[PDB]
């Protein structure tokens, strides 16, 4: 079965260069082109050339002329996507494509995209890893309970309420990217009115990427 | 050259979904199709104007003519909601190039009204000098929704950092806006407020320092 | 490649070469931008370097192809050599000649 | 450049081709030392490589 | 090229008549197989050959 294998996420900042990997599995690596398309965040999908693992005859779009170099290998049946200068707005989403669709006429002889990688995803901004300042969002039957985790970087961070014991009325937001190129979200737990003042809430709030771990009681004001 | 693709796409289950690819050309130039569901990588779907690869159902089509390319989905469900682009090589500049894409949104649920939750800055936030309001927006459908901040009727845009939608466990949309500004701000006012237009019904909450 | 001819009479032989209206068809095609084609034996000899041309559409096709052929004599040997461009023969046609002849256009 | 016939009749184009006598002519007239001239029509296809010749 | 008199190579031959006054210029890097002999002649007109064992 015909399969794609792209390397990890990428984190740059600006200035830096990456070198995607692209293994293939199933099908002898050198019968068809290596395509290589990015998709930035929201926006659609901008071709960005192909390689001909056989004969190393490259195509590259415009916009990507120097900027960027394909390469093969064929020992690992493996192709290479370098780029270089990056910039806040080269994060995207890089998938290889296997081009398989033989053509049928000599009128239009395109070799069409089959299989696609997973993607590979690349972030570049020229923020620091940065914790999340954590700050308690008090409540007003039942009450509205909350966490702020604010300013930090990158993604991903998680939340749980009483060490996971409160997991149903439990809704934590995706998480807005500020102009500071900084995240913050936000996490609400509903719960009895009653339980106030008897019962003890916490969120637990985990960033790995700072290795930062943060517990915060949320009280009535 | 350029490939001209709707942006967006309403359809009903059980209907007939028709998207268009628009360009020079393009019927002697062989269109494919590629699905993105959010989330996932592209998948092809349709190949050569009227073609499958194996593996697609037989609901998924096409024509290519004149200046228009179309893909056609008949008897349409809900888990063909996604992105669709369509392809083609142009021999003169030898590129690969897309169109804009398209959302297809099937309409399977009815309307809903967005649930909103408003918080004032914290103790501690204000304490380090700094405010911060949360306005959080759940359960709302066709997850198209705007929100507008006051301070004392008078609208507030800059410091205001707001989310787009996204869904939710139960197929509904969410999304969270955030004002920042100072304390001195804060209390510059009895009240601040956030509102939420979802299809012409506004939803508003407000809230006061203590 | 070669053919001999022991065939005891003349061998029509006929090719083409192909002239794409883009350069992108040229590489997606062939692979190559400097393109050969030789043809030689005893009694003809030519060479083609076929060179991009956009042309009018004619039943819709920007390109096209020039077509050739040659008499190819027995004991003598046609050669074809290319890395591009060439509309290779397929069947050839054994013939003796015949003489003083022309050809008729009507509809009777 | 190129030209298409508009005017229901048949046009008849005329052109040449240059040949210096010496490389110097050649290089300030044109600034190469490879030259060539393509001429393309459905009925008449020709390229040139002129050389230099005194 | 087939064996023609034991040679699988060929030699293409050619001609051209060079009026007074006109000068004829021969440059190569190689495969030349130059003049040594030419035929100054002049004309006459409006025969042909026999071939005829007589």
């Amino acid at each position: 079965e015909v399969q794609l294998v792209q390397s990890g996420a990428e984190v740059k900042k600006p200035g830096a260069s990456v070198k995607v990997s692209c293994k293939a599995s199933g099908y002898t690596f050198t019968d068809y082109h290596i395509n290589w398309v990015r998709q930035a965040p929201g926006q659609g999908l901008e071709w960005m050339g192909w390689i001909h693992p056989n004969s190393g005859d490259t195509n590259y779009a415009q916009k990507f002329q120097g900027w960027v170099t394909m390469t093969r290998d064929t020992a690992i049946s493996t192709a290479y996507m370098e780029v270089n200068g990056l910039k806040s707005d080269d994060t995207a989403v890089y998938y290889c494509a296997r081009g398989g669709l033989e053509p049928r006429s000599v009128d239009y002889y395109y070799y069409g995209m089959d299989v696609w990688g997973q993607g590979t995803t690349v972030t570049v901004s020229s923020a620091s890893t940065k914790g999340p300042s954590v700050f308690p969002l008090a409540p007003s039957g039942t009450a509205a309970l909350g966490c702020l985790v604010k300013d930090y970087f990158p993604e991903p961070v998680t939340v749980s309420w009483n060490s996971g014991a409160l997991t149903s009325g439990v809704h934590t937001f995706p998480a807005v990217l500020q102009s500071s190129g900084l995240y913050s979200l936000s996490s609400v737990v509903t719960v009895p009115s009653s339980s106030l003042g008897t019962q003890t809430y916490i969120c637990n709030v985990n960033h790995k990427p700072s290795n930062t771990k943060v517990d915060k009681r949320v009280e009535p004001k | 050259s350029v490939l001209t693709q709707p942006p967006s796409v309403s359809v009903a289950p059980g209907q007939t979904a028709r998207i268009t690819c628009g360009g020079n050309d393009i019927g002697r130039k062989s269109v494919h199709w590629n699905q993105q569901k959010p989330g996932q990588a592209p998948v092809l779907v349709v190949c050569y104007d009227s073609d499958r690869p194996s593996g697609i159902p037989e609901r998924f089509s096409g024509s290519n003519s004149g200046n228009t390319a179309t893909l056609t989905i008949s008897r349409v469900e809900a888990g063909d909601e996604a992105d669709y682009y369509c392809q083609v090589w142009d021999s003169s500049s030898d590129h690969v190039i897309f169109g804009g894409g398209t959302k297809l949104t099937v309409l399977g649920q009815p309307k809903a009204a967005p649930s909103v939750t408003l918080f004032p800055p914290s103790s501690e936030e204000l304490q380090a000098n700094k405010a911060t309001l949360v306005c959080l927006i759940s359960d709302f459908y066709p997850g198209a929704v705007t929100v507008a901040w006051k301070a004392d009727s008078s609208p507030v845009k800059a410091g205001v950092e707001t989310t787009t939608p996204s869904k939710q466990s139960n197929n509904k949309y969410a999304a969270s806006s955030y004002l920042s500004l100072t304390p001195e701000q804060w209390k510059s006012h009895r009240s601040y407020s956030c509102q939420v237009t979802h299809e012409g019904s506004t939803v508003e909450k407000t809230v006061a320092p203590t | 490649k070669s053919y001999a001819n022991n065939k005891e009479k003349e061998v029509l032989v006929l090719w083409g070469v192909h002239h794409p209206p883009n350069i992108g068809d040229q590489r997606a095609l062939y692979h190559t931008e400097n393109a050969y084609v030789s043809v030689v034996s005893s009694h003809y000899s030519r060479k083609f370097t076929p060179e991009i041309a956009k042309r009018p559409k004619v039943r819709d096709r920007e390109g096209r192809i020039n077509y050739y052929w040659t008499l190819l004599e027995p004991g003598d040997t046609i050669i074809f050599e290319a890395n591009g461009n060439l509309i290779a023969p397929r069947y050839a046609f054994a013939l003796s000649r015949g003489f003083g002849s022309g050809i008729i256009n009507s509809n009777a």
